């Protein structure tokens, strides 16, 4: 059983650095050459600095790499230790290189730390926890323990302010739903390669001896199987660790997604039925119709300007108006729907014009409400 | 006392209630298999442990049901079934619930928090999209002579979409707050004490100006008793409410604190026009940042315009060099060597002089006002020198040890 001497790196990494921040708070409180480097490493992850920008967009991508070596390991096969010897081998040194490379980000930040204690027990702060100090141990013992190295997945929660930095969306729903879907993946991927380990390992209980050969893709595909709730009992978990994750990973599944069924019903109803743009048919003629629309006055017209004959002319009438048309209209609207349509939108508005394309549209049609409570106003 | 408010008393009851119907539905059917039934004489029991029916009953009632651990007595068969049916039944009562103690989160709960150095201003009021549009182009303009401050909203119930996506826009530099300055717990909050100024927004479009004033000068009171020496800028809609300011016993505008009036400048600018035609516009952008970009493309005429454009107001203490001069000679020193155009000076006992008689003289370290590109290029007026720099053509050097 060599893992031991894997795990407890991270572990001894993370309380040595802890017990450090404690001694020095409570020193300080029973009793400047670095405020150039605080300010200049706060730039340099603000990404306000071109420099400090394009190093978080490394960081991201190389996390990114950091995984696809994950998977690798992973598409190997064999057992949770395994390894042969390292001596020009293979790939692996790479991601020894990824690890010094997040260290030494890692220090920056802890230079632009504010407070040591908050950043110290930091979820990214963990991840590297978990993830640095192992790497060091595989290479010095010359063996393998797969270990946590999925946790780097979490990185994934950059993209949302990538796309930012890049201006690639826009809007407050675009943003949203990016935000949702990244965490979905990041929330997926891990929790699979965590699924992927308690079970390749078998349980302390029965002294590792109750394994499950799963690859890191069944454990991928069943915990989809069960987070839909489908759950077809083909590759059932056996680990009572396993069994037990299971249990809390369908539950906080329910939970977060019981949160976000309110949000997600929301950035589903903001999209406009009526949106759009007309396509101009070459030679097929048109009219534009703006206004006081609503079912009665459109029917008085529509029915002259679409009656059953018209000295053998047809022209596409295109409505414009803002807000819903109601479902008379609508009604009237798919019954026409070859000949009609509507857009969301106005005329006061250039943009909406163009959408309509005035330039080509050969009149414009303005109508007014006759029953209007003030005729001025309306005029 | 260790939970307080009614919906965590009523999720500590929900959550309770869960977790006694799991962990003794469980023992329940942990009896039933491990006996097996009488029909078949206790012959037909399966062996599980709790755990593995504790782990089932979840399996089953988060509806995933794997088929790993599926029970065989006739009783387990037929409590299961109860025990799904209860299950929905209870759940179905409670999801109007869990809907309603979950929606009464407030989306913009919490509190600034001072990040030592960075400064701050707070703004409160009439907070809309328009209103804040036009505001915060011009503070968070794209350049502000190279200072940066964050700005923090705050407000009583939501912003609405395009404000929304407005603040979005802008994350890193502003923040919005669900509160109201009539709280001292929001002004603290909002860690009034330690934000250098507060800016009070109106309703420019209210249909009883007076009640809307009213409203304002409320808030200034509050801000005022809470912390006496804050900064405060107020937007009031009539001229005759500034009168009631100079009543609140910390007001004072020689201290700093300030009203601005919509009635006042809106038809003000207007009345200047009258006299000086096209005046409203000079006014307009000399006191508000516009951005100076030329391209070929632009006719001549919009490319003299825009430069003038870039033009703004600038103030700063004169050199010893300016001592006892004339105030025209000072203009004409200004204007002719420094490239700079001098409006008007502080004079001692403070007030404003805007184009002196050759009667005065400019008394030593009086503060000029200037119109100029940026406030660097304004800095030559307080480093020139008669004797060490009169001499030098190209002005990009007058700032030198020589006085």
């Amino acid at each position: 059983r060599q893992w031991y001497s894997f795990l407890a790196s991270s572990l001894v990494t993370f309380g040595s650095g802890l017990v450090v921040i404690i001694i020095y708070r409570i020193v300080l409180w029973l009793c400047g050459w670095m405020t150039e480097a605080k300010d200049w490493a706060g730039e340099l992850i603000s990404g306000q600095t071109t420099t400090g920008r394009i190093l978080v967009g490394l960081v991201f991508l190389l996390s990114i790499a950091s995984l696809i070596i994950y998977f690798i390991d992973a598409s190997t096969n064999t057992s949770v230790e395994t390894c042969l010897p390292w001596s020009s081998s293979t790939t692996q040194q790479v991601d020894l290189a990824f690890n010094v490379f997040f260290m030494i980000y890692f220090f920056i930040r802890f230079v632009a730390a504010n407070d040591k204690l908050w950043f110290w027990v930091e979820l990214f702060s963990f991840v590297d926890y978990f993830t640095i100090p192992p790497s060091f141990v595989a290479i010095y013992l010359d063996r393998n323990w797969l270990g946590l190295r999925f946790l780097r997945a979490l990185q994934l929660m950059s993209i949302p302010d990538i796309l930012t930095y890049l201006n690639v969306l826009k809007t407050s729903t675009l943003i949203r739903l990016v935000q949702l879907v990244v965490s979905f993946v990041s929330l997926w991927l891990t929790a699979a390669g965590f699924l992927h380990l308690l079970e390749n390992s078998g349980d302390p209980f029965f002294d590792f001896g109750n394994a499950q050969h799963l690859t890191y893709w069944e454990c991928l595909y069943f915990l989809m199987v069960t987070m839909s709730t489908v759950g077809f009992g083909d590759i059932f978990a056996t680990t009572v660790l396993g069994r037990t994750f299971v249990v809390i990973f369908i539950m906080i599944f329910i939970g977060l997604f019981a949160s976000f069924i309110p949000e997600i019903a929301e950035i589903l109803g903001k999209r406009q039925k009526y949106g759009g743009s007309y396509k101009k048919e070459r030679g097929k003629r048109h009219v534009v119709v703006c206004g006081y629309i609503t079912f009665d006055s459109v029917s008085n017209f529509l029915k002259d300007f679409l009656h059953k004959d018209r000295e053998d002319v047809d022209v596409e009438i295109v409505f414009l108006h803002k807000g819903l048309p109601g479902l008379e209209l609508e009604g009237l609207l798919k019954r026409h729907f070859t000949q009609v349509e509507y857009f969301w939108g106005s005329v006061m508005d250039a943009n909406d014009l163009e959408r309509v394309k005035i330039q080509e549209a050969d009149a414009c049609l303005v109508l007014a409400n006759k029953y209007c409570q003030d005729p001025d106003q309306e005029d | 006392n260790v939970l307080k408010t009614s919906t965590l008393i009523r999720l500590v009851q929900l959550v309770v209630s869960f977790v006694s119907l799991w962990l003794t539905a469980a023992g329940f059917l942990h009896l039933l298999e491990n006996s097996g039934d009488p029909f078949f004489d206790f012959g037909n029991a399966q062996h599980l442990t709790y755990w593995e029916c504790l782990y089932f009953l979840m399996v089953t009632m988060s509806t995933v049901g794997f088929g790993d651990i599926f029970a065989t007595t006739v009783l387990g068969r037929t409590f299961v079934v109860i025990f799904i049916m209860i299950f929905i039944g209870l759940f179905a009562s409670f999801i109007p619930e869990i809907a309603e103690i979950l929606g009464k989160r407030q989306k913009y709960g919490g509190s600034y928090k001072k990040e030592r150095g960075k400064r701050h201003v707070v703004v409160c009021g009439y907070i809309t999209f328009d209103s804040v549009s036009n505001f915060l182009k011009d503070f968070l303009h794209k350049d502000r002579e190279d200072v940066d401050v964050e700005i923090v909203f705050l407000h009583k119930g939501l912003p609405g979409l395009e404000l929304e996506g407005l603040l979005k826009r802008h994350f890193t530099q502003v923040e919005y707050f669900w509160g109201s300055v009539m709280d001292a717990n929001d002004l603290e909050r909002v860690k009034i004490q330690e934000a250098d100024a507060c800016l009070v927004l109106a309703n420019k479009y209210c249909q009883d100006p007076d009640q809307e004033d009213a409203a304002n000068i409320m808030r200034v009171i509050s801000i005022k008793n809470y912390h006496s020496d804050i900064k405060v800028i107020v937007q009031l809609l009539q001229y005759h409410n500034k009168a009631y300011l100079l009543n609140i016993p910390s007001w004072d505008w020689k201290r700093g604190d300030d009203a601005v009036c919509v009635a006042e400048l809106k038809l003000g600018f207007i009345a200047q026009s009258c006299l000086a035609p096209g005046f409203s516009t000079l006014m307009a952008n000399l006191f508000t940042m516009r951005s100076y970009k030329p391209t070929p493309e632009m006719s001549q005429w919009q490319t003299d315009y825009m430069r003038g454009t870039g033009m703004e107001m600038y103030t700063e203490y004169l050199s010893s060099a300016f001592n006892a001069l004339t105030f025209p000679e000072a203009a004409e020193l200004c204007f002719s060597k420094l490239k700079l155009l001098l409006l008007a000076i502080e004079v001692r006992e403070s007030t404003l002089a805007i184009n002196p008689g050759p009667k005065v003289k400019i008394e030593n370290a009086t503060q000029g006002f200037f119109i100029a590109e940026s406030a660097e290029e304004v800095k030559r007026a307080f480093y020139y020198c008669k004797n060490c720099h009169a001499n030098v053509s190209d002005v990009r050097q007058i700032k030198k040890c020589k006085c």
